[PDB]
RNA sequence: UAAUAGCGCCGCAAUUCAUGCUGCUUGCAGCCUCUGAAUUUUGUUAAAUGAGGGUUAGUUUGACUGUAUAAAUACAGUCUUGCUUUCUGACCCUGGUAGCUGCUCACCCUGAUGCUGCUGUCAAUAGACAGGAUAGGUGCGCUCCCAGCAAUAAGGGCGCGGAUGUACUGCUGUAGUGGCUACUGAAUCACCCCCGAUCAAGGGGGAACCCUAAAUGGGUUGAAAGGAGAAGUCAUUUAAUAAGGC
DNA sequence: CGTTTAACAGTGGCCTTATTAAATGACTTCTCAACCTCCTA
DNA sequence: TAGGAGGTTCTCTTCAGTATTAATAAGGCCACTGTTAAACG
């Protein structure tokens, strides 16, 4: 999995950009509002929140009658797909938000009983702590799921409190009898988890876009012209009053690589033009940077056509592509303003012989697999005997290879591998570090990656706050000029990303570690709130003032934005990124050193 | 809203000569404002700092007819059947 | 006149180290010359930072083939398209005319993450004119400090009217400060100038340097990075509402 | 030789809180089809 | 044939969450009493 998207600007003639407009931000976009409303009055909604799977089908069966409803009417049928698929993936991913969000408050409330103190363990248990602690490290002779599988298992008070006594210490047995005010605020804190995940479940559904806000002009009438009864009611009008007046129709996912028919235009130019809508001709802007994609696309489209379609579509190296609406500034009407743009995802590896077999073989693993698990199945439907067809039918035609550029791989070293410390003022911190013998090979720090570069660090956190003032100027002013340093940061990632993925292949790392971080921005404000609680006890606002400029910075310090980039240049270069825990105690450099020779010492098994 | 407004609408919604302030007139007086920002509202989409101020207004004349109904039930029927709210 | 003091950032030092340098003694010895790391430690006659607003389908970072190269990388050849961003420059500006509209002010006191703070000329009014990014303070900035204003933070005081059944109002001139739309002023660029497109388009004319004796002969006249869409959530701030919310 | 002004140091009081919306910056999740059939030219 | 528009359907097996091992990094003024240490008739 190394998904990348290329993108690239579409140019048409005005109506057949009205077109596009018309038949996405009237009838489209309106189809995907609806099929929300729809799925979310659902009677089986409350169970599918119970688990985090919605059905395979049952999108497009609420999508079915609605085809041919007067008002989403005139339609290609691979736009009614893209509606289907953007409903279904909203929804697949609010039932996974909210399920494992669910798992959490879960375990969290057992870990709140589990949490006794020394004096609690002894008054429940009934005995001294010294058998407890005795209990505990038999118990520990007997990781933390097998503790909690015990503690679950068993209804003893006694083997229970030893396993809340090995717990407290995170299956340790520190002696060190003191500290019950540490306790008290580790009790504080996991209860205020608990009040988190709490406040989180109660989760809005899935808004949808109002292009043309009726509800908006409609209640702005009623406000004015009739009077509200009661506060709540005039707090809803409020609350309509001042919502965000979207203007951007949904994208249309075309999840089939070929539903984007490819040509060359009598200029040279690369032109599409999609299944459904062949009458729109769209040209390709793209940059020189991404022209051997789109060249790629067309030349991977004729040879497919060239071989009769001996040749599998799904080793191409498009996978899917959004058609999107960017935002103009200006005026006019809506085609005239917004650039429509093409976001291709591509499988980066395919662009080589040698990847392309890799796919090859990945897709040739999974689709048999898919065969084998369909054919012990009796019930042999008719167009499930189709989709059975179409697995052989792939299998067959993909052993017929395309002529794509030749690469030959990485052969990576598994010995060097590379850790990647992070921290909220140290962003990353790279240490290349031989796993045979536990010399470093080599260190590297935030000045030594962004060579040349480092000034933008400093320039990134001396103006995020001087933009996080303006702002605030700005605000109390309400004027639109509320700019931020999120370009800023990704870029300065970006390259983070790129030196510690070169100085992999510099020493021929055969890994990149990263650490696991959790939740690191939530249980960071858990324990503020726990001290500031005590050190302001009944101010709330003392509570929030307390640590105010540490939990900000902790808010906006994106670990998993950097991750992911690094993760995305190492699937690009071929680097197996595994993972560690990072040490809570010690220099970002030994944070390095000790994470990646603990994803060594856990990989050898 | 210009003094010329406010005068005429004083004396419309007058109940003697040295009425200025009484429920009816303020409630005049943001029923005018609110009027003539709603098609403000309907052009200008993008005025935020003017939708502030009508929830404010409309917040306001909320208030002012709640009390009036409570105080006299007679009144604020009339009152509100005057400006057709 | 004042910016004391604090905080953050740079540099300049000093020290100790190595991820450095040296040496083979190949993991040890030394050294701080470079590169860095960690402190503290000063703001030098200075080093490096540096935050008023804007302007390019700008340039570079590119693909394939072959060679050397294990590879990077270099070279040679073929192709080239303009997407979205981060810098570095260069240049322009410190806006006008109309409308629509928000807020805040009886009068005090304290004073906010409050506003203002440039050069010169004329005034020395409160404003024009020219210039202008060096723009109050410290090497550079701040919500910190100074200065003035402070109604547009919040709190307290407090006069007269109307209301007075819990809501609250007027003392208010466009007066101050904001927002929106429409037409307009300049840059519309990447060595310079001109004509042109900008849902498309480039064309031409010069300069400097290198090669070349010289030939618009040819070349050069700043660099980087990309995984996007959708939906939630958190945090900060702002504003309205409420006196809990259910 | 005792002493009385500067200079820090500890103490007590105050300080309101919630809900929706917006802007920004982040985080989390989901997705990343492929061959076939038919119907016109 | 050859483009262009529609059809179609499940994976994998489910079912993961709860631990720590500190320490950062805590208020900000306003006003008061209390100590404390150094200069001086």
């Amino acid at each position: 999995a190394s998904q990348i998207t290329i993108q690239a600007r579409l140019i048409s003639f005005e109506s057949n950009r009205q077109q596009l407009w018309k038949l996405m931000a009237d009838l489209n976009t309106p189809l995907i509002n609806e099929l929300l409303c729809q799925l979310g009055q659902h009677p089986d909604f409350e169970k599918w929140q119970q688990k985090g799977k919605l059905p395979s089908t049952v999108v497009s069966q609420l999508c079915q009658p609605l085809k041919t409803d007067p008002r989403f009417a005139g339609q290609p049928s691979r736009l009614y797909m893209s509606a289907i698929h953007i409903v279904d993936y909203i929804y697949k991913s609010w039932l996974a938000i909210q399920k494992r969000l669910q798992q959490q408050l879960d375990g969290k409330t057992r870990w709140l009983e589990m949490l006794n103190s020394d004096a609690e363990l002894v008054e429940l248990s009934g005995d001294t702590l010294e058998a407890i602690r005795v209990k505990a490290a038999e118990i520990l002779a007997i990781l933390s799921k097998t503790l909690f599988d015990a503690y679950q298992e068993t209804e003893d008070i006694k083997s229970r409190s030893a396993i809340s006594y090995l717990l407290k210490n995170g299956c340790k047995l520190t002696d060190k009898e003191e500290d019950s005010e540490k306790f008290a605020k580790r009790r504080r804190q996991v209860e205020i988890q608990i009040q988190r995940l709490t406040e989180k479940l109660i989760s809005r559904m899935p808004k949808g876009r109002d292009l043309t806000n009726a509800k908006w002009l409609e209640t702005l009438l009623t406000a004015t012209t009739t009077v509200a009864e009661d506060n709540a009611q005039a707090k809803r009008w409020q609350d309509i009053l001042l919502t965000r007046s979207s203007s951007l129709p949904f994208p249309l996912v075309f999840e089939t690589n070929e539903d984007m028919v490819w040509s060359k235009n009598q200029k040279g130019r690369l032109c599409v033009h999609f299944n459904g809508l062949s009458d729109l001709i769209f040209e390709v802007y793209c940059g020189n940077r991404q022209l051997h994609w789109f060249q790629r696309f067309l030349e991977d489209q004729q040879t497919k056509r060239k071989s009769k379609n001996q040749h599998s579509s799904g080793l191409f190296t498009l996978r899917n592509g959004h058609l999107v609406w960017l935002e103009g500034e200006g005026k006019g009407e809506p085609w005239n303003l917004h650039h429509l743009t093409l976001y291709c995802c591509v499988d980066n590896r395919l662009w080589t012989e040698e990847g392309t077999e890799i796919v090859r073989q990945e897709k040739a693993d999974e689709i048999t697999k898919f065969i084998t698990n369909m054919k012990k199945k009796s019930d042999l439907s008719d167009t499930q005997q189709a989709l059975i067809q179409r697995k052989q039918s792939t299998l067959t035609r993909i052993n017929n290879s395309f002529e794509r550029p030749s690469q030959p791989l990485y052969q990576g070293q598994s010995h060097i591998l590379v850790g990647v410390s992070l921290g909220l003022e140290k962003p990353a911190t790279v240490a290349v570090v031989d796993a045979i013998a536990n010399k470093v090979l080599a260190y590297r720090s935030i000045k030594q990656l962004l060579g040349d570069n480092y000034e933008l660090l400093n320039r990134q956190r001396r103006q995020q706050q001087y933009l996080s003032h303006e702002r605030h100027k700005a605000q109390k002013n309400f004027s639109p000029n509320q700019f931020g340093a999120s370009e800023l940061g990704q870029h300065i990632d970006r390259l983070l990303a790129k030196a510690i993925v070169a100085l992999a292949r510099t020493y021929k790392a055969g890994s990149i570690v990263l650490p696991k971080l959790g939740d690191m921005r939530e249980v960071v404000q858990s324990e503020i709130q726990a001290i500031a609680e005590q050190k302001f006890p009944g101010y709330i606002e003392g509570q929030q003032k307390y640590a105010k400029q540490y939990r900000v910075n902790v808010h906006r310090w994106s670990y998993g934005r950097l991750i992911q980039s690094i993760q995305s240049k190492a699937a690009q270069t071929g680097i197996v990124i595994e993972e560690g825990k990072q040490p809570i105690r010690g220099s970002p450099h030994d944070k390095a050193k000790e994470l990646a020779l603990s994803a060594y010492n856990l990989r050898l098994t | 809203l210009s003094t010329e407004a406010t005068a005429k609408i004083v004396s419309e919604f007058g109940r003697d000569a040295n009425d200025t302030g009484s429920t009816e007139v303020q409630v005049a007086l943001l029923t005018a404002q609110i009027n003539h920002l709603q098609g403000h509202f309907a052009e200008h989409k993008k005025d935020h700092h003017s939708r502030r101020g009508l929830l404010r207004m409309v917040s306001q004349r909320r208030k002012l007819l709640d009390y009036l109904k409570r105080k006299d039930v007679a009144r604020y029927t009339q009152l509100i059947e005057r400006l057709g709210l």
